């Protein structure tokens, strides 16, 4: 018996065009457009926080080229 | 002054690195943007462990003379683990004072904490109760307890 690894070959990174005034809700809506994930399946994470839908990217000091973390419900 | 400047420069560069190039399995950042020494982190229960899927919030507090001295870590989310005190404090060897070195970063610490969830250290555990259940009944009560912790953590994550 031995051990091997398996990774997806598809690029998992999502690229978005946003404004600092966009809310986390709007960002989740844009993620759905590209990947087709319903908003209530996503939670966005950044700087060690669960980003709340009602706040803006500006509220979290999210600048250009930053990367957000995507949490999904497991089925 | 030099010590406060060195510690801040390192934490700053680390923060900027994680904002743009995060590492899979955790997110880390500042609780308050004006304080570089009080971090908060979200840790995902790694795959193929009893913690898999859990969303674990924790705090990571650095001294002014970092990297000479380690930070202290405390889980905010409730968790059942031998190396996690009942109060949430994380007692692992990499944070004493496999040991602490002035080259370790937030990323290096999370790698050790993630491995901890897969392989606890049996020397001087912080939760003797959890340590006993993990040695004697790993897939029974211990797995049951950890499963509850995991469920509760996912509840607050999608609130």
């Amino acid at each position: 018996k031995m051990q091997i690894f398996v990774k997806p070959i598809r690029v998992k990174t999502i690229t978005l065009e946003v404004e600092p005034s966009d809310t986390i809700e709007n960002v989740k809506a844009k993620i759905q457009d590209k990947e087709g994930i319903p908003p209530d399946q996503q939670r966005l994470i950044f700087s060690g926080k669960l980003l709340e839908d009602g706040r803006t990217l500006s509220d979290y000091n999210i600048q250009k080229e930053y990367t957000l973390h995507l949490l999904l419900r497991r089925h | 002054s030099m010590t406060e400047l060195q510690s801040a420069l390192l934490l700053r560069r680390q923060l900027a690195e994680l904002n743009k190039n995060p590492v899979e399995g955790f997110s880390a950042g500042l609780i308050d943007d004006n304080d570089l020494y009080r971090w908060e982190v979200l840790i995902i229960g790694p795959p193929d462990t009893l913690y898999e899927g859990g969303v674990f919030k924790a705090h990571l507090t650095f001294p002014k003379d970092y990297p000479l001295r380690p930070p202290k870590m405390k889980f905010i989310t409730e968790i059942w683990h031998p190396n996690v005190d009942k109060n949430g404090d994380v007692c692992i060897s990499i944070l004493h004072e496999e040991r602490w070195l002035p080259i370790h970063t937030v990323e290096t610490i999370m790698i050790s904490v993630i491995s901890m969830l897969a392989d606890p250290n049996g020397d001087s555990p912080a939760n003797v109760d959890a340590a006993k259940e993990w040695r004697e009944d790993r897939n029974g009560e211990f797995k049951r307890k950890v499963a509850r912790c995991v469920r509760k953590s996912q509840e607050t994550a999608f609130e």
